[PDB]
């Protein structure tokens, strides 16, 4: 009369990641309502989106402009590890997930004063296959992907970095055998090289509108 | 919701499963932040 | 961009406004709860402007440069009265702040408010802007306006003691002033005022 | 895409800009509700604790996405482990005793213990970080926990958050140094 | 043919307080009829509300009008854990239960000569950051959520006590480190100082229409 | 709130009196049905046993409200723990012998034995308190029971109310003393 | 009903489980003594 049933072996190990629900203890306990409390958030990416962080220019968020030539303010690796990105929002978010796709956004505000113009201008170089290079100046850079924008009433100007790879997703981490980037560089050309003096670009990044990360991982730090 | 899922369902009922909660009579926010993003290009676009 | 903001009988216009900047919700919207047994009873004298200077800004300070404003702060109005007669107490801040100079000076300020900080690490300042946050370029605003909800673990604030908003400013960018004509030193004022405050559990006078 | 930046309205623009198309992504992975709900180690060979959910390790992924909060709201799921006869749990509030009858107790199956903690916290929602008088011009309160677990013999100790809710973001930091190299380049099986 | 089952780790150990029932042995016994008796009660708050207990004022429940200035008969803690409370069928239930809500009832049943006559008031005091104090004098007593009643024909006066607390729930036990209250006092002043001679004010308590506790618990005595 | 007390008239008002409303809340832990239903360690190393319900501590959570109750009606479930073979149980009014067999019988599983007893005593109610002509100007009799358990070997007892009915309430006091300090203090995790 | 619960039902028949009740054919009181209780204010009430 007994139900015949046969344990498997294989089965039924203790999982930390297992659908499964535990046996309770209590019950009818009641929660405090929660209602009128703000500022949720169901979806870490949201708070990506909406929410710029500043990028790490050798410890300050902003590139100074600079009368000598040079004219290559930064070129940094669109990655995640990149020193650039280590005080970023999305770099602390992205060191746990395993893999991503989709466009990063750059923020561009001005900060000089009102009788000081510049013009910028920024590329997205595709990973190579590169002896380097990286372009020097814009007159080589523009025939990447880029765009350029002068300073005016309205001083912010927002990037956005297309995600062009063969793969449909590409690692968070770099690998640790690598002569060369595998999601490609970004550089912020400044245009004249005559500016007395000083002025400043402030930079931050926040992830576009179709970025997706994949695979929650904890990696052991260090 | 969230990690959980079978084709079956809880076995205890949901009153000893989890902790009632209770409206405040007798939300997201971040969501419509991101939504209220303006993608639209500013200025007289052209070509 | 002219915005006029009134509390009360204080008044505050602004012609180089950028817009409210609502945090974490579109507005402020008490329910009664169990907690007070419905004893609480709305203030309308408490919701007006004070302020205080924050700091002169030179040239001087570098990036990161903080200065925290633990809310609500001690003051002689009203509201600092019924922090003294009545025990729980709660409060959604609505905050402007100006740092008037020439807009020929070059720099900027993050000001932004941060719920709950008991300390702020250093490699942490970046993400400030997280928060509700503005910024302040002198060659456009001036002035920021923020407005935040009661925020808390509990619906009522214990009067003094925990303070759940503080209002950093941080200095994003250093103050440049290639012109020379000094200038130099941007004061840096704030103008605050509670909205919808509520209190309950009314204390013995002092002494 | 220029605009005023003071502001701070939100921007995102897509390689449209560019002529690229990008359709939308319905990111799951990323969710709250789907990230929290997992079984973080949090503590070694420890008999009694209280059931204080910050002393999850920092560098773990739980643990550093819970410190992205401010507030939160968790049922939870304790699993202990390693070799002990039974565990106690005291619901928040109860009076601490060396001794322990009739409170709520688990047989261990196998040397480990699973069981679900409803949310006991008298707040509607805690904290990860409370100003509590620490001004500076420059730690929580007791009543911020689920509980009071006492095991037989000392344990590991698992937690997992059940239907998570957080509230009001920070910082996330990555947990890597950079080191001499601006890229911190590292291996992948 | 067998049913798969995969038998689970840290599932079925001995619970105390686990839903399942247990199997059966007996079967088919009839318990006698308990129709026709009397006095049952399908809740504890219940007889908590329905049955006033009194209070403990140095060992008798009745306190003592004075011709002496002092005009605190009493001052005491609203917490369960307080000398007062301790005779109090409350001050037992809640010695189990973790944690409560909602009002107090507090009577008091004048018992002196019917010549004799008196005037009383009772103050509710919030929880402090109060640095003592707490006030000795009926004016001083005045500004706080009080109520105040003459005796007459009508004897006994029922003083509800509100709950204002920061959070939803608050502790029945106190504590280990408390400089003061976290539920605040209340006292109950005599307001005239010349009553010649003695007379007495019982008191008791009781729950109040909305008050519940919850978690039942055990604690290890002592 | 005037009102004659000699009558012993019920007397219940809310802070409505001073303004303040206050919803009733449904209080379900301080129900009788669900708090009376726990395993209540009751005594431990003991071979043969009455299955007398009196015998649970009186600073117990089970104990304590059973005592507070005059009459009461339950079924129970028995959780025997401890290395044993098997466990007998004689139906209330069932003579006493030292050797058993055909009686009902349980073997252990895993060294845990639970099983339910039905109410067995022939009185429609027990009672915790009897007045047999103990008469007092200043023990119950043994049919009270719900049954005669014994094991192969001394073993720990739980007892678990079930259907409990509890009659004609009686005093609960608290088990502290307060020492010198009149208010108790007590620590909480 | 009471501390018990299960999507499900008992397998065993309730002859088995649970003694049968038995009425007096071939109840509650404190509820009642609770629900007499008098909250509303005595005399001429006023403001």
């Amino acid at each position: 009369g007994i139900i015949p049933v046969a344990c498997f072996d294989g089965y039924g190990g203790f999982q930390n990641t297992d659908p499964k629900t535990a046996d309770p203890i209590y019950g009818y306990v009641y929660n405090p309502s929660r209602n009128d409390c703000h500022g949720r958030y169901s979806n870490l990416l949201d708070v990506a989106e909406a929410c710029p962080t500043f990028l790490n220019f050798d410890g300050k968020p902003y590139v100074v402009t600079k009368n000598n030539g040079d004219k290559v303010m930064t070129c940094f690796d669109v990655a995640f590890t990149h020193k650039v990105h280590k005080n970023t929002f999305l770099a602390g978010l992205a060191d746990y997930y395993a893999q991503y796709q989709g466009s990063l956004n750059y923020h561009f505000m001005y900060t000089g004063p009102t009788h000081h113009k510049a013009k910028f201008m920024v590329a997205y170089i595709p990973p190579g296959i590169e002896t380097d290079r990286l372009p020097k100046t814009p007159e080589d850079a523009a025939h990447c992907y880029h765009s350029e924008w002068d300073t005016g009433l309205n001083s912010q100007f927002t990037f956005a970095v297309p995600y062009v790879s063969a793969s449909d997703f590409s690692y968070t981490h770099t690998d640790t055998p690598a002569m060369a980037t595998t999601n490609g560089w970004v550089a912020v050309f400044q245009v004249t090289d005559t500016h007395s003096a000083e002025a400043a670009v402030v930079v931050s990044v926040s992830a576009g509108p179709d970025l997706e990360f994949r695979f929650p991982v904890d990696p052991v730090r260090q | 919701s969230g990690n959980t899922g079978s084709i079956i369902n809880n076995y205890y009922m949901q009153q000893y499963q989890n902790s009632m909660d209770t409206q405040l009579g007798d939300n997201d926010w971040f969501s419509k932040l991101a939504q209220s993003a303006i993608s639209g290009l500013f200025g007289a676009l052209l070509a | 961009r002219i915005l006029t903001t009134r509390h009360g009988t204080t008044t505050s216009t602004t012609q180089s406004s950028v817009g409210i900047t609502y945090g974490y919700a579109d507005a402020d919207s008490f329910r009664p709860g169990p907690n007070t047994s419905g004893l609480e009873t709305r203030v309308e004298q408490a919701e007006r402007f004070f302020k205080e200077k924050l700091f002169d800004w030179t040239s001087d300070k570098p990036f990161g440069t903080l200065y925290v404003l633990e809310l609500p702060k001690d003051h002689k109005g009203i509201y600092g009265y019924l922090t003294d007669a009545y025990t729980y107490m709660r409060n959604g801040w609505d905050v402007q702040v100006s740092a008037t100079s020439t807009q020929f000076n070059g720099g900027s300020l993050l000001v932004a408010m941060v719920p709950e900080l008991c300390s702020l690490k250093d490699r942490e300042e970046f993400q400030l802007s997280l928060y509700p946050h503005q910024f302040i370029n002198p060659r456009t605003n001036t002035t920021a306006h923020i407005q935040v909800p009661y925020l808390g673990v509990n619906r009522h604030d214990q009067g003094k003691r925990h303070q759940a908003w503080s209002l950093v400013v941080m200095v994003l960018t250093p103050l440049t002033t290639e012109a020379q004509m000094q200038s130099g030193t941007v004061e840096v004022y704030a103008n605050i005022a509670p909205t919808n405050v509520f209190v309950a559990g009314e204390k013995p006078a002092k002494q | 895409t220029t605009s005023s930046g003071e502001g701070a309205d939100v921007v995102t623009t897509d390689p449209s800009t560019h002529g690229g198309a990008v359709t939308e992504k319905k990111r799951v992975h990323t969710d709250v509700a789907f990230v929290m709900d997992r079984f973080t180690h949090v503590l070694t060979n420890r008999t009694a604790f209280a059931v204080d959910l910050m002393d999850t390790n920092e560098k773990t992924l739980v643990g550093a996405l819970l410190r992205a909060a401010t507030y939160y709201f968790c049922d939870l799921e304790i699993a202990c482990l390693g070799e002990h006869e039974r565990v106690w749990w005291q619901p928040n509030g109860a009076p601490r005793t060396t001794t322990l009858r009739d409170n709520p107790m688990v047989f261990s199956h196998n040397n480990v213990t699973r069981f679900a903690v409803p949310y006991t916290a008298p707040h509607r929602l805690l904290s990860t970080r409370y100003n509590g008088e620490c001004k500076y011009t420059q730690k929580l309160p007791s009543t911020f926990n689920f509980g009071y677990v006492t095991a037989d013999k000392p344990v590991d100790v698992y937690y997992r958050m059940k239907r998570a809710e957080l509230y009001c973001p920070r910082p996330l930091l990555p947990g890597y140094d950079h080191a001499d190299r601006d890229r911190f380049d590292s291996p992948i099986g």
